[PDB]
This record gives C-alpha cells, structure tokens and sequence, in this order.
C-alpha cells in the first residue's frame, strides 16, 4: 500500500497534515514489505529442498507403477502435472493498493516439483541425502517396505498386485479433486480472508468518521484551510486507524502462513526426501513415500501408505 | 533435544546429510548447531537383482542389495560398497522362484557343505 | 535513485539489496472546468433589497433555481454586518454549483441576531425559526434603522414569545403567544430592526442549477487533467465511456465511494474517469561499497509511461537484460532478478533453479557409494531478545 | 462481544454516531467468532484422533 496515497488523495493539503504525524505511514510500509519478502522465503523453503532440476528417464518401466497423473506433460506449455491443472483449476488499485508478483512463477514451482518427483521415483531417498544414487522403483518400494517392517518379500510376491492398488488410488484423487472442490478449501479460504481484508480496508474510505464527506476533494472544495483541517485531520485519524488495523491483520495472518509453512517443508524434507518413522504425521496408517505437487499459494502431498487388512485371529504365547 | 542428546532419524533436520551428531554453541541471544553428517561419495554403477533362484528357491538379502561386477554376483550393504559372498545366512528364502520378476539365476553359497565334505574325507 | 535510496535508510552506504523508495505520479497538464451553460442571471440582488421584510411570525420563503449567481459582489459590499457561512467558505461559494437554494427573510432584535446560527438555543430559535444541525448555508444580517424602524413603533412586525412545542427545523405556523416589537429609531442599537437572510443551499446530489460564475472550458480525452464537473472536483484522465448512464443519472459510484464515470453537464456525453498512471518506484543497487550503479523498477506500470525492459514485475531502467540464468542474486519478480556484474553494468535475468540433471535410471541398475565425506554444517536459531521494557 | 452492546448502551444516539465509523464492529465481531470457531477446531483436531 502507498499509505500516502491511501490514507490522502493525490492532494498535498491533505500530505502535509499527513506528514506531521510522524513515521506511522513509512512503520506500515516497512511492515507489508516485511511479509511480502517473507512470502518468498516460505515458498523457498518449500520448494528449494532439491539442489538439481532432476527429470524422468524417458522410459518409464517403475516396475508397474504409473505415475503419469502426477509427472510433468512434456506437450503443455507450463510443465505442469494433470493432477497439477486441477488444483490450478479448483482455487479462484487507484486507491494505492499493490500486488506483487511473487518471485517464483506458477511454472518455476511445477518445475522444482518435478525435479523433487523425478528424484524420488529414480533414486528414493538418496537424492536427500547427497548425490542422487539411481535404483529400480522396484527395489526402492521394497526397502520402504522394508522400513516399515515388513519383508521385502512381500513386496515381491505381490507387486503386480501393489502396483494395480497404487494405480487404481492415484485414480481416486482424480475423482475427488475434478468432481469436489471442498477439498482445496485450506487453499481457499486463506485467499478469501485476504480479499475481504482488502475488499474491508477500501470500503473504509467511504465512511465519514465524524467529518463532513468520505470524500476529501468536496471538503477541500468546500473549507478554505483552517475550518478544512479540522474536518481533514478526523479522516487521518480514521484512516491511519483502518490502515493500522489492516496491517496488524496482515501481520497476524502471515505469522500463521509461516507457521504452515514451515510445518510443509518440514513434510516435503521428512516426506518426499525419506521416509517417516513418525506415525500419522504423513496420512494414515504406515508411510511409504510422498508425492509434492504444486496448488495456488499451497503444496499437496499425496502420502502413499499401507494399511493392513483382512486380519485373522490367533493363539498366542 | 534430537540433534544434541540423541541421533534423529529425520532426514534434514539435523543438516544436510545422513545425521552422525551435533554440537551446541552459544551466540549473542542465539544457538550455534554444528550437524556432523555422513556423506556418501564416489559412486559406481552396478546390475542388481531383487532376489536369486538358486535352488529353484527365491533368496533374498536380510540386509542390502544383490550387485553384481559385470560377471559375479554379491550382497553389499546398503551405503557403502563392500561386496560379500552370498551365502545361505546372508540371505533368506520364500517359496518357489516363478513368482518374482526380474530374478536372476546364480548360485548361493553353504558354509556347512565344506565341513561335510571335510568329515568325509576324515 | 541512489541519493534517494540513502535518505530512505537515513545512511550513507546502501548494501546491496532493491528498496522502495518513492512513488511515480503523473501530474496533471492542465485543468478542465465544465458547468451547464445556462445564461440567466440570479435574483439575489432583489431579496436583499425588497422594500419590506417578513417577521418570523410569518418569515418569508424563496427558492432559487436555473441561474448563474456572484457572491463576490454580495460579501464585499458594505451593508453587511454580518455574514458567516457554516459547512461552506464565503469565498468558495463562487467554486461550487447546487441543485436549489432557499432564501429565508425575516426581522429581528439586533440582540436576537446572536440567536440565529444553526444548532442555536433561545426563544427566537425554539419558537420561531429553528436551524438544524445539517445546515450548509450562510447567515447574512445587517441594521435596519431606516428601513423597518420608524416613530411611534414598527408595530407591523410580530414573534412569538410562547408555544406549546418547539420547532422543527424548518417550520413556520399561525394567553395570547404573539408580540410585536417597539422599533423606534430613538431605541438602542439592541432593540433596532435587524434584517436578516438565510442563505440555504444544497449540494450537489443532482443536476445542479444554481452555479457559480466560473467559465466553462472545452475538454480534452485520454490525457490525465484536473476535471471539474458541476463542482465535482478531482484529477485523472478522461475517456470516452461505454456505460449506458439511465437519463437521470449524472455520475456513477465505485465501490471506494469515487466517482468513475460522470455525465458532461452541457453534453449527453458521458465520460469514464480513471486515476492515471502511479506506482511504486524501487530502486536496484548493489553495495556502495562496491559500486555506485543502480536501476529503477516502476512497479505495475509499462515503459510507455515513465536501457530499458519490461518485466510481469513491472518497467526496469538501467539494468541489461541477457538471456543466461543464473543463481539469482537481487530478487525482481516473475522469475526476473537483478545482479552487478563486470564494461561494468547491472545486468537483469531470468533465475537459474538449478543445474539442470537425469538420473541413470533403469530396471536393474543401482548406483552405491564407495566412499564418504563428514561434512559439518552450521545452523543459527534466534533464542531470545533483548528484554525491553 | 457485541460491540454496538459494548461500546454504546441502549441509546440510539450513541448507536448512530458509532454506524459513521464503518465496519469496525463487523471487523472485531468477524476476527472474535473467527477465534471461536478455531477453539473447536483446535479441541477436534486433538481428541478427534
Ligand atoms: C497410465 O494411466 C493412464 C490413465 O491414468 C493411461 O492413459 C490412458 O491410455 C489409454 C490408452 O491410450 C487411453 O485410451 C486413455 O484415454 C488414457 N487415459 C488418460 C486419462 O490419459 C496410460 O495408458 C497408463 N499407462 C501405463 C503404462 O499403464
Ligand atoms: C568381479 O569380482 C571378481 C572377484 O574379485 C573378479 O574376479 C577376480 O579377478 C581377479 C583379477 O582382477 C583374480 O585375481 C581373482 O582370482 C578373481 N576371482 C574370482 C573368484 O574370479 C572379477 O574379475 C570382477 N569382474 C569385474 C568385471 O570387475
Ligand atoms: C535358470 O536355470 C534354470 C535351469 O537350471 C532354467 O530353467 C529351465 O528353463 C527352460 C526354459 O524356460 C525350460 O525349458 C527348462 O525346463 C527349465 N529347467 C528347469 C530345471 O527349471 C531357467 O529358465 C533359468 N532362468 C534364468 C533367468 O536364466
Ligand atoms: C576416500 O576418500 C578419501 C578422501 O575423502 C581418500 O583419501 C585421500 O587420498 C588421496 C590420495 O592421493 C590423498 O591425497 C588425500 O589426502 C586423502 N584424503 C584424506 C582426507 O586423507 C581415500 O583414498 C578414498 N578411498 C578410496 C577407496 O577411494
Ligand atoms: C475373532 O475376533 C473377532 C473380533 O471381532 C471376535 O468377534 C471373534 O469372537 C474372534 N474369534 C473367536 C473364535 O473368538
Ligand atoms: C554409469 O552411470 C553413469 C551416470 O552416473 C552413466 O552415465 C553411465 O552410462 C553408467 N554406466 C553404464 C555402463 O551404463
Ligand atoms: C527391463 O527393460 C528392458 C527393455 O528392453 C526389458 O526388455 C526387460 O524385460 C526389462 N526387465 C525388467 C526386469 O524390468
Ligand atoms: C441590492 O442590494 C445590494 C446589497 O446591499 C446593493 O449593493 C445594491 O445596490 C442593491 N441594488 C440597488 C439597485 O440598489
Ligand atoms: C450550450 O451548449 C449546447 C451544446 O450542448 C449548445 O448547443 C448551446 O447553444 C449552448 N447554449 C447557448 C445559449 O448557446
Ligand atoms: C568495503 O569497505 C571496506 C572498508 O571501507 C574496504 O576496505 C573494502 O575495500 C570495501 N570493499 C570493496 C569491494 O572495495
Ligand atoms: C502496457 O502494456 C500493455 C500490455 O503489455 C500494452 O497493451 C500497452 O500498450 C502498454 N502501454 C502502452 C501505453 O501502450
Ligand atoms: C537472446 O535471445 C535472442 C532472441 O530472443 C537471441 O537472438 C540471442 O542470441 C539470445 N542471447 C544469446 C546470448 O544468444
């Protein structure tokens, strides 16, 4: 916000009474700056986990498994997964106000995000660690297995049957995400209670707050100077008032947009990078591996887990 | 509290890199973590199986992974190159052998057979 | 940019970074006034001189409407002894245009002229003639000896020393509750006549037709001016509008509470205002200690306006585009970032997100590692801060 | 809190001066039931386990 601009027309009258109250109108600029850099920060450490742009082999024998939903389509222009273009499908000035672009395009995260994919479906969690260490997918999903405790001869015996399940609830998702929208309200509402903080903060300037007008070009074509000031001061105190409370808002907001920022690169380096031992922190039931995938202002993991069935009884000592 | 006084099984959170320990440091209104981690390094390229029909049973590695050289076959641990010999105690057996893809046929070493064979020449 | 950049941090040695530091504004060329040409003239001049006044008993009423008006001639003149305005300047009033204006003529006690502003208390208010809170107007008085005073006493002039209920603002009706008063050019200057007018307007939220004296000047389109319309005052650049205005609409609303688009008032035409170009003006520079280079961002607005290059940021001065990425140093936007490099020049690219790798993928070959490297990496974490109080 | 409760009693006329101010009251109502409802989503997320 040029808070100059906001809080006064492009009227000096109403900048010099302005400027006599001190610093307020550059603390607020300072502080909108302060979480407009922030902003790129988290999306780095989000997305910055990877040190190279890693992609597919051009062939694609993952042993059954089929991650064509989720990989970059090499024919659209964004290199963008399918999946990727229904997230970016389910989310939707003159008075001083400004929106940055942010630093990282929508096409530059579909890029680190294919890189962290190609690494992990390539060479597991190796790529985490160092230098990415090729291994069959194959092998790979047996020492997840492994990891959580069972023999990787299960993963053997039954992988054309664990490919098909994998292959059928990566259908699923689509169901879910083309069909509902709901599901990326997290998304949603952190953009709407942005917009209707700022469809607020203008709404103000057209409030009197005990002057004559909202509008400060009919006092100033009304009151000479010193009956005019009196009137024009009661819209600065107002407005400084509106802006400040916007500013706070915002300070608050980004606060809680770090907070969850944090706790999503936490995810993709503990997720998408290796393999957590931690329970529920990566969906439900036992972890196996992660998928990032970009979404407006947000990431999706796609946790891929192994929940026991079909149990038995039996006597034990 | 998972760097310092323990090892954390959470990849980077304790630095870059497999995490070995850390160390605290004290700084003007601040902590100073120095993570040591370990590396892996010079990696070479190696064929692999996920299991051996040997005996028209499937031997798989309890630990590691089956490389082979070019022309032999060994069980190595999963970090670090040191190939050994597969024997039937590196290994363990499930079923019959048709039921795996990509096996690879090769032989699976016994250490009692010498002492078998020692007894009878003795 | 530099200097300007070194009063915003109040140093003398700016490190390297991009700080905002200004605000780009076009001002205006030259001011366009409109007003609805009518050519009749006013009738104040008769008000202020009708051979007899009311009296509050029955104070007279005049509209005015449909004509051109000078209050100059009117607030200079001699004859006046008070005239003062409230919600409006006396001198302003030839800056302004109103839809009416109400007239109020009346007598009274030069000690009742005290009596008459707006939100007043006493039984000239209460009982006569009341003016309220909401008034924009101005009340004029002066003397009357030798007008209504005469020997024997004015007796043609009557008030109202009682009644049963206040006044609301604004009305008039018709023991005994009436008085006439003793108007004698031998009484006090307290108890000679005062005449006394009131002047009401009201301000434009229609066509306005009682209108100051300003002359009206052709307009000009897509060029940002000072626009005056009826009084309607602002800056921006006027165009041509597609909004089709219903015949009774002068002027359309935005959601700020700003009009965007107001009807020419000696024209059907109607015009679409919009706010010309500003923005915000950041200014690149790497460390002063390294160079006393810098570019200019103009943020939101494209090089028509203000090397040069364009950037979904906004328009970049200064700083060389070349198409080779690079781990990006000084963040712009959109994937543009800035950086010093040695000619000697800022140069402006599009980032590097990493060298670019595949990995040797396939369904039964793995690559392991022969040896290790122990690596110590530092990690900073803020524990407190200063306790303040 | 309902503010035009709080920061005006039963007058009209306190009432009306404050409705000039423009949505502060909306906005301290909306930020208050805000935290409200995130009290329960904080409880669910917790024992909802
Ligand atoms: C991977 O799955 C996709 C669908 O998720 C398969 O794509 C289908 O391929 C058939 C055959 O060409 C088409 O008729 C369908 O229209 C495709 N569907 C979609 C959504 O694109 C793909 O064949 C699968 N690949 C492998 C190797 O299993
Ligand atoms: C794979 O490893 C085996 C075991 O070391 C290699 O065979 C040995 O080769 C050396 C000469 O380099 C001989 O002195 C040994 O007698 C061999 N041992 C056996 C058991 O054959 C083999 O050459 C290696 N192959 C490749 C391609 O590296
Ligand atoms: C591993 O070796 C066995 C023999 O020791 C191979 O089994 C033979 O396969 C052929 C072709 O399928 C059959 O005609 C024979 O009847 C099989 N014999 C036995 C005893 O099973 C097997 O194909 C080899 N596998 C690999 C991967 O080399
Ligand atoms: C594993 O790496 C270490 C170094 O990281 C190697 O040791 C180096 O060997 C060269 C031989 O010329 C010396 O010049 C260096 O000074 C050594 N470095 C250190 C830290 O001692 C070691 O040889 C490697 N091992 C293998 C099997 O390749
Ligand atoms: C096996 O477990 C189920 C659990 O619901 C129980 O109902 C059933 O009685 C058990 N079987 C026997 C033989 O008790
Ligand atoms: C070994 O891996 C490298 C990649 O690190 C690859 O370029 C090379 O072709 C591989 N060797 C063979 C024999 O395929
Ligand atoms: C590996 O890929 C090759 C490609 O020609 C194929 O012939 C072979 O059957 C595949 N084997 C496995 C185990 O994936
Ligand atoms: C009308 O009144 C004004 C104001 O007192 C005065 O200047 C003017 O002379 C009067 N008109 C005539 C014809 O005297
Ligand atoms: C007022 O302006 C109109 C243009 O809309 C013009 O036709 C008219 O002649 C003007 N008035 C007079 C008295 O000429
Ligand atoms: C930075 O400033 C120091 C102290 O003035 C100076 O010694 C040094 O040369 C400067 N850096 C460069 C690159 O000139
Ligand atoms: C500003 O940019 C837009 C779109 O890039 C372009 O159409 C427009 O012409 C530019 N400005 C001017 C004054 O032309
Ligand atoms: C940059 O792009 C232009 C065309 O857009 C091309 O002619 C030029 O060669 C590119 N830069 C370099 C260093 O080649």
């Amino acid at each position: 916000v040029d808070c100059t601009m906001y809080i006064c027309g492009d009227s000096t009258e109403c900048s010099n009474l302005l400027l006599q109250y001190g610093s307020f109108c550059t603390q607020l600029n300072r502080a909108l700056t302060g979480i407009a850099v922030e902003q790129d920060k988290n999306t780095q450490e989000v997305f910055a986990q990877v040190k190279q742009i890693y992609k597919t082999p051009p062939i694609k024998d993952f042993g059954g498994f089929n991650f064509s939903q989720i990989l970059p389509d090499p024919s659209k222009p964004s290199k963008r997964s399918f999946i990727e273009d229904l997230l970016f499908n389910k989310v939707t000035k003159f008075n001083g106000l400004t929106v940055l672009p942010p630093l990282l395009t929508d096409e530059m995260i579909a890029q680190y995000t294919s890189a962290l994919l190609a690494g992990t479906i390539t060479s597991g969690w190796t790529f985490g660690a160092g230098a990415a260490l090729q291994i069959p997918f194959a092998m790979q999903m047996a020492y997840r297995f492994n990891g959580i405790g069972v023999t990787q001869n299960v993963l053997y015996e039954n992988q054309k049957l664990i490919a098909n399940q994998f292959n059928s609830a990566i259908g699923k998702i689509q169901d879910s995400l083309s069909s509902t929208a709901s599901a990326l309200g997290k998304l949603q509402d952190v953009v709407n209670q942005n917009a209707q903080a700022l469809n607020t903060l203008v709404k103000q300037l057209s409030s009197n707050f005990g002057a004559i007008s909202s509008v400060l070009n009919d006092i100033l074509s009304r009151l000479d100077k010193v009956e005019a000031e009196v009137q024009i001061d009661r819209l600065i105190t107002g407005r400084l008032q509106s802006l400040q409370t916007y500013v706070t808002q915002q300070l608050i907001r980004a606060a809680e947009i770090r907070a969850s920022a944090n706790l999503a690169a936490t995810k993709m380096s503990e997720c998408v990078l290796g393999q957590s031992k931690r329970v529920d922190f990566c969906g439900k039931g036992y972890h196996l591996m992660s998928f990032p995938q970009s979404a407006p202002h947000g990431v999706v993991f796609l946790h891929v887990t192994y929940v026991p069935a079909q149990e038995k009884n039996f006597t034990t000592a | 509290s998972e760097c310092v006084l323990g090892q954390s099984k959470r990849v980077d959170f304790c630095g870059k890199g497999y995490h070995l320990m850390s160390f605290p440091q004290s700084a003007p209104h601040g902590v100073v973590f120095l993570h040591v981690t370990y590396v892996p390094a010079q990696e070479k390229n190696f064929t692999t199986a996920p299991a051996i029909c040997h005996d028209g049973k499937a031997h798989f590695p309890r630990e590691g992974v089956f490389v082979s050289n070019g022309t032999h076959w060994f069980v190595t641990q999963r970090n670090f190159y040191e190939p050994q010999i597969i024997t039937t105690d590196n290994t363990f057996v499930s079923g019959n052998c048709d039921v795996v893809i990509g096996i690879v046929n090769n032989t699976v070493y016994d250490p009692l057979q010498p002492e078998l064979d020692s007894f009878k020449e003795e | 940019p530099l200097s300007e950049t070194k009063c915003t941090l109040k140093s003398f040695t700016v490190e390297k970074g991009i700080y905002q530091t200004s605000n780009f504004r076009v001002q205006p060329t030259e001011s366009i006034v409109r007003f609805p040409n009518i050519t009749n003239l006013c009738p104040f001049g008769e008000v202020f001189n009708a051979t007899r006044f009311a009296s509050v008993y029955a104070w007279n009423r005049k509209r005015i409407s449909n004509c051109v008006a000078d209050y100059s001639v009117l607030y200079n003149s001699a004859s006046f002894s008070t005239f003062k305005c409230y919600g409006v300047s006396p001198t302003k009033l030839n800056d302004l245009c109103f839809t009416n204006v109400y007239a109020d003529s009346f007598v009274i006690r030069g000690d009742e002229v005290r009596q008459i502003a707006p939100g007043q208390t006493g039984k000239i208010a209460d009982y006569n003639y009341k003016l309220p809170d909401d008034f924009t107007g101005c009340v004029i008085a002066w003397n009357s000896n030798n007008l209504d005073s005469k020997v024997g006493g004015n007796y043609n002039y009557l008030y109202r020393l009682f009644r049963k209920s206040n006044l609301k603002p604004f009305e008039r009706d018709i023991y005994f509750p009436l008085q006439s008063y003793g108007f004698q050019p031998t009484n006090g200057v307290g108890y000679q006549p005062y005449r006394v007018v009131v002047l009401s307007f009201e301000l434009l939220h229609a066509p306005a037709t009682v209108c100051g004296p300003k002359k009206s000047t052709n307009l000009v389109k897509n060029k940002c001016v000072n626009f005056n319309f009826n009084g309607l005052t602002g800056t921006g650049v006027l165009t041509e509008s597609n909004k089709k205005f219903l015949p009774f609409q002068q002027f359309g609303r935005d959601i700020a509470d700003t009009t965007d688009a107001v009807r020419d008032p000696q024209t059907l035409e109607i015009l679409d205002i919009t706010p010309c170009s500003f923005g915000g003006v950041s200014v690149i520079t790497p460390g002063t200690n390294t160079s006393n280079q810098v570019a200019v961002l103009y943020q939101g607005v494209n090089c028509t306006e203000v090397n040069v290059f364009q950037t979904r940021a906004g328009c970049l001065i200064g700083a060389e585009h070349v198409n080779n990425s690079y781990e990006c140093d000084i963040p712009i936007g959109a994937g543009i970032c800035a950086s010093y490099q040695t000619s000697q020049s800022i140069i402006a690219y599009t980032m590097s997100l990493g060298a670019e790798n595949s990995v040797a993928y396939s369904n039964n070959s793995i690559a392991i590692p022969t040896n290790f490297t122990i690596s110590v990496t530092t990690e900073i974490l803020p524990v407190s801060m200063t306790k303040t109080s």
